[PDB]
């Protein structure tokens, strides 16, 4: 017996289903480390993280909502993208956008 | 990607197929649905979705919510279910999922700028509780309920009088604005109840007048069929609740003519089951009327070994929905801080000795969950015509919601919403770097404060009180709300609690029945939300 | 003594753990506000004989055994946190799984 | 029937010929009168005479109290009766038979629908007390003023302050606005007064005008014969106060300079035995004049071991009713708390080493009761034009009431009563069946709370401030009283306390005699109201 | 006549030459002036000077301070003096020699029958501190703040909620009017400080409009280059102060991207340091800016045993006037009532390892002092834009005053005056004689009740704000200030904090250098204002 | 038991007493706060078994030396002050350098 | 160490100097002490000091501010005496002049 415990079911969950994705080369081309979250628009961040921002665009990292990536300065990784929805409008982050698409 | 059930639920709480055990107790819900789309939770943090342009819009505070409670585990009467909930205006603005529509699907309760974040992942949230069977007897009931996570107030007294200590009636024009003006300093809504024992209308008509909600008609004041008959029939023309205390000494007559003298109208019948007043020994019989609203007071939730036919029938009673309100009979035959807590050791005990409801549907107790938190929450409420404005979590309510951690549901709250804003919550050390070192234990917070209160509270009145402008010339402060439709309520109409069983008692030997089988239910030696959380 | 409020705060938690400690002695296997007071209290007089943070963060963790408690304590309290005035000023002291 | 007087006792309380010891002393009262009609007394609870029809009317609000004390044992100056006392629109109403005239006889006091009642026989019910010296140090003051039974407090400061911590002063316009607006808050009368100590007449106008119902000097500011009569000449026009803490230096001159410089007007003289100030040390001599309104302080009351000549004649000088009134001097010599518990620790040593008082008829120390209870209520009332509106339990006044248990008189009250509600009294514990389990101590009460405290307690202003409208500037939220007939009071107007003697004090052996005769009492060992009540 | 500097000292307080050590540091303050005239010093008591006609004049209440402060040992920013403080209208009036002009010379503060006393001879007196970094997690705080000496607090929050917890934002228009009217019954005065993390205009403009005098950006809603932007844009149209706690993950870019998105325009950093918050692990060069007004919290202040690099640069930074400001950061990494307290801990150890400043003149830590005291009054006056009410001892600013008895400097207050009324101070057993016997400890006085405590007390608005009438519409009770000068101060306007160094990190070894040596420190083991002086 | 403000104010007092007595048991210098509570107690209950002021004034100043003691804490108390109620009513008793 | 201690420089402090002062031989001829504050006008001190009253006209005690003097019955003493200042006006004591000079 334990006050308030859980008996959740076992099994998977998947997230983000039905939605476009798309797989990207990063490299930290910086000194210090840098750590993405789940939902930041991923075309707009540290300029010191170098990969094909074309293809991200409009893209977010498709992990666990609340959740990050971190890149060691020097460190190289293949990272997997989901588009986002809603209105699909991007405002905030490096101001590169600000509007639709 | 993919995460597994155990991680997902440590990290958003629990989701549909998930168990979770109250407190210490055998009873276990199971989560009925969840209103997310997986993988686009809303959470707060340092990197989490909740910023600029993520999981937080541009939109003016018209356009999005005041506060969002993440990831909650619904319990109300209508079901248990995972959500955001939104709250605008002090009042429930929607039930569903928060977000960013610029950049998230299926949003229903955008966040903006202006949106406050109340983290419930991993806790369960209800609506606050309603207790309608207060002895006014000291200012310091309001704090000690508040924390139990009753939000709602109806009762009547003056003060430590002897009157007050007998009965839930406040006397009267003077007294009656009085503690209408002493209210506007209290954290939780109230409504008074006036005395009710008189023969001549215009003497109840005049309270009604002054801002009661209700007639309380109690047996210390001469509970006899020409007072009865005379609330009864102000109380049809003015639609006002009447709260009953029959006579226990048979004086004017037995039971039968108490319900005689109701003559089939509305009425809350105070201890249905006899303990603290009532016909000696049969008024627990009122419970088979279509007319009677019948609630219990804790003090007897539930029969245990130091507490007798008649308690142990109770809980049966409940149990079966026979019986809909739980109750206080504050510091005149019950506890303040103990009413959700009592029904909640009557559902266990209950459990463990009747096994599982006819209505119950698959392996958990989800239905006696939702007939049991009912009776302290909307049933009281709908009881006493206030179910507009508070009794559960829907849409246009005002917002007193109760947040808990599961290890401590039932018992000491993580946080007490008023209107609105956090009005009492556990705090540990003002001066500590965090709020969460020792000692910590129950202090007021903004939602308890001067003009902040008054914005968060409802002084409850007639609609006549109402009408004659009693708020502007007693000059109270806090908001108004108007009781209505306290004549058209039946038993029919009490949530999960409308049964009218056909009982009998046996004058001699006290013993119940419910269609000739008896009804009885064993002491319990050692209950649970008990010492395992409570320093004394 | 010009006791502001937040030593007359600490006071609470010193009773609270006096009464802890008296039914620790008479044998009684603790329950939840119990157990933190009388670990919380522990931790304060720790700091008050010039302990380090380190030390106390792991006496904390054998002031009370599961055995000692009542069930589903120990799940109750996954760690706690106390402030005191060490020599070199207030520090926060947290202890996880104090109980195992 | 009939009924024996013990049994008769026990359920009403008792009657005509009844002694009854107050606390743990030596002091014995009896019932001089009882206005009840034997068999027709209103007692209240389950089957009791209160209740419809019965010893409970038909009457609108307008037609019956609001409140009613049942079976009281009043002790005032008056009289030591049993009656019911009737409060309506938080006055007292009536002092006499309550019930329903519809079937009782001899009713005065009629109780309706709108009447709460308190249970008080077997109680002692007594005025609120008035304490004149209070250096407003603190606001926690007034709660312990409260609780010991002092309803009252008239007095002058601004906080912890030099000025304050030395004398009851509170300077000027500005800071006399300030403390007029938290007054608003406390739930006790308060009446300001002012620094006195000026040679110009215009800077004192100025205080009055701004709220003082009158002015301190004090020797700290310089209580200098051109000061004096500058204050009693502003006094003499604005119908206000003046209290003298006289020049214990002799630096300006001796006492009968002083005297001399107050020109026969009137003036109350703070610690007249001198301990605590005043012309060393025959300031004693003022008790002898008529213009003169005599009070001693608490720290000297009485003369015990711990604590000479002028402290032993103090005690005596009391019971012979040359001194008049009993105050505090509250944290700058003297005991908030304790003015009432002292004024009778004196009388009990003085019954106790002088016997009866040459007007004492019959076998109790009535006389001797009534003439002490009048230097804490009554007196200090008149003393300040304010016994218009409280001081004593007669119809019209404010009812300001304490209840008092017999085994606790004058130490720890049962319920205290301000303005018709209830402003603070013992509770227990707040979530108990009942409200007497542990531990019980003091609470407020909504006679406390916001609005209604406001409406229960009285904020006292000068003429002058009133007709300049300070309350509606101030926006001050309690009523209001005006202070008046400060000029016209004399010795002779002292309730049983008029004694205008012959003493005399020797310049260097301290001996203090009346007409020759040598007064003096020894130092007790052991006093009443002490080690047997207190925790500490 | 002639006596002696010793005697002098004990009677009226140190002079010209005489040295004071505070508490138990190594820190010695050195008296550099004197403004009264030898033989002429007022002094209150019986047979003192401050009496009618001698030391206090004849004048109306118009023509004389309200209250004087007498002896008075001055700590500011601008001087370490000894003077007496006269207080008008709750407002600063002069700081000079009070006294009676009739017989006085040189008198500049006038003393009569309206003048209140507090005498301060022996003790230091200090301007009200003010917080800029609170969290408003719950009501509690004010009081602990208050008792450690500081009288404003400017921060964000709701109560215990998420969003709070981690950062000082009051979301919104709703929260922010429920805020505004809440702060009426706090003791401090304070000002909101908004959600600042949006990249649309409209959504802060609102909250601006709405009351708050500042905008927070803080990393967990998003401390993006867009939002930064948009906040400055809008402060810069609305002269309101932004707060940042920059990106720590380095998300959006590195300091250097923060530093771009500035631009250039004024903004106050919070935990300039980096360990509560900022660009790990950078964030610290920040303080070379012109632009940027830099502050640290407590819970680092200073670097010792149990608390790497950049804390012990921290302190040094502190010393040499590279960080302007000291906070708290309330229950979210600091600790409410600890920013004075640490603030001399750190110049205690300070001076134990370096030495004394290059600015040092004689033999005293002087300069140390007035550049350390600076840190929590005047410099977060002027990053706020209120210096205009608040923040140092000088003519026509509010009278929020703290006085010390040097034993306790900087630990516990012997008085704490808010708009001029004492608002707190440790008092002694309430039914006691005296105000100083036992137990003593902080309660809360005349300043701290009701309309009282309006009157002493400001709400901080917006110029917007106050425009539309926002005060007037929420029905606020306390006095009103505007904020302005936000846009145009910089660290050049820092009293004694300007210093703009040519600081360096090593993105590796985290070693700060500046001017290329090496910056450090060690860890203390023990340090002053500690076990002495707390019971736990 | 119907505790007045001032007694359960006394209760604090015996409270704070209670945690410098303790720490003195264990051999501690007392501080500043702790030498006050620990020395007005002693009076307090001085006043309860019915000593005269006039003897507690005097063993006042033999609770605590100035080796049991903080340094600076001496001096930082140049008396103790406290109320109690004695069989003859309230009484103040003032002990001048307690600690010598 | 001693919290919050003085290190007074050595020396001492001339009071009210460059000003008129007097000695004068004052006997208190009354049965009860007297004691005279250092601001009080000597002129209006209690009558039963028997001195030159009129040497003592606008002057004070030439003590430090807040100190006295006390003269027991019979006691026979000079005392030195120091002019007011500011306006030279007197108001109060005994009521005796009540303006200037």
């Amino acid at each position: 017996m334990i006050p308030g415990e859980y008996h959740v079911k076992p099994g998977q969950i998947a997230l983000n289903t039905g939605r476009a994705t798309c797989r990207v080369v990063v490299e930290n081309h910086g000194d210090r480390p840098i750590q993405v979250g789940s939902h930041y628009h991923f075309a707009e961040v540290n300029p010191a993280l170098k990969f094909d921002r074309q293809q991200a665009a409009g893209y977010r990292l498709n992990i666990p909502a609340g959740t990050a990536v971190r890149f060691e300065p020097g460190q190289k990784r293949e990272v997997e993208l989901v588009a986002f929805a809603g209105h699909r409008a991007v405002f905030g982050f490096r101001g590169e956008v600000m509007g639709p698409l | 990607s993919n995460i597994s059930r155990q991680a997902y639920a440590d990290m958003f709480g629990p989701t549909v197929g998930d168990k979770v055990r109250l407190a210490d107790t055998e009873l276990w819900i199971e989560v009925e649905d969840d209103l997310t789309t997986y993988g686009e939770e809303v959470k707060f943090g340092g990197g989490k979705v909740i910023r600029d342009g993520m999981g937080q819009g541009q939109m003016l505070a018209a356009d999005c919510v005041d506060l969002v409670l993440t990831n909650a585990l619904i319990v109300d009467h209508w079901g248990i279910v995972k959500a955001d909930i939104g709250v605008k205006d002090g009042r429930i603005f929607a039930i569903g999922k928060a977000g960013n529509p610029d950049i998230q699907p299926n949003v229903t309760i955008p966040i903006g700028a202006a949106t406050e974040v109340i983290a419930a992942e991993g806790k369960i949230v209800t609506a606050g509780g309603i207790d309608t069977h207060i002895h006014w007897i000291c200012p310091q009931q309001a704090e000690e309920a508040l924390v139990s996570g009753v939000t709602t107030m109806v009762g009547g007294g003056t003060g430590p009088a002897a009157g007050t200590h007998a009965t839930t009636c406040t006397p009267g024009p003077w007294y009656i604005s009085r503690m209408l003006q002493a209210a506007d300093s209290l954290p939780v809504n109230i409504g008074l109840l006036g005395k009710g024992n008189v023969s001549q209308p215009d003497a109840l008509r005049e309270q009604v007048a002054a801002g009661v909600i209700g007639l309380c008609i109690h047996e210390d004041w001469g509970a006899t069929p020409a007072a009865i008959d005379c609330a009864l029939t102000v109380a049809d023309e003015m639609d006002i609740q009447v709260a009953l205390h029959s006579d226990t000494l048979n004086e004017s007559g037995f039971v039968e003519d108490t319900l005689a003298a109701i003559g089939g109208r509305t009425i809350h019948t105070f201890h249905t089951e006899g303990a603290g007043g009532g016909h000696a020994p049969d008024i627990i019989t009122a419970c088979a009327h279509p007319n009677i609203l019948p609630s219990s007071t804790n003090p007897t939730l539930p029969y245990t070994l130091n507490t007798r036919e008649t308690i142990a029938a109770e809980d049966v009673l409940h149990d079966l929905g026979a019986f809909s309100l739980t109750s206080s009979d504050s510091q005149a035959m019950g506890r303040v801080g103990e009413v959700i807590l009592r029904t909640w050791q009557v559902a266990h005990r209950m459990k463990v000795q009747r096994g599982a409801l006819a209505e119950e549907t698959g392996d958990n107790d989800n239905f006696r969950v939702k007939r049991y938190i009912a009776k302290y929450t909307i049933n009281p409420a709908l009881t006493h015509g206030i179910a507009h404005e508070v009794g559960s979590i829907e849409v246009g309510k005002l917002a007193d919601l109760v947040v808990w951690s599961p290890a401590f549901f039932g018992v000491k709250p993580a946080t007490v919403i008023k209107g609105g804003m956090i009005a009492i919550a556990p705090m540990g050390d003002i001066n500590a770097s965090i709020p969460t070192p020792q000692p910590v234990h129950y202090r007021p917070m903004f939602g308890a404060l001067g003009s902040a209160r008054h914005h968060c509270r409802l002084t409850f009145l007639s609609q006549a009180a109402a009408a004659n402008g009693v708020a502007e010339r007693l000059n109270l402060r806090s908001a108004i709300a108007v009781v209505k439709g306290c004549r058209t309520v039946q038993k029919a109409d009490m949530v999960h609690n409308s049964l009218q069983p056909n009982i009998t008692v046996d004058a001699q030997t006290y013993e119940v029945r419910v269609d000739g089988e008896l009804i009885t239910s064993e002491p319990a030696d050692v209950l649970p939300m008990a010492q395992r959380y409570f320093l004394f | 003594m010009e006791l502001t409020p937040r030593e007359k705060d600490k006071l609470l938690l010193f009773t609270a753990a006096l009464v802890a400690e008296r039914r620790l002695a008479r044998g009684l296997k603790l329950n939840y506000p119990e157990s933190v007071a009388l670990i919380s209290a522990f931790i304060m007089e720790g700091a008050r004989d010039g302990k380090s943070v380190a030390s106390l963060m792991e006496e904390g963790r054998h002031v009370l055994t599961r055995e000692q408690v009542m069930e589903g304590v120990p799940e109750m309290i996954p760690d706690i946190q106390v402030e005191a005035t060490f020599p070199d000023g207030s520090k926060l002291v947290t202890v996880h799984n104090p109980i195992i």
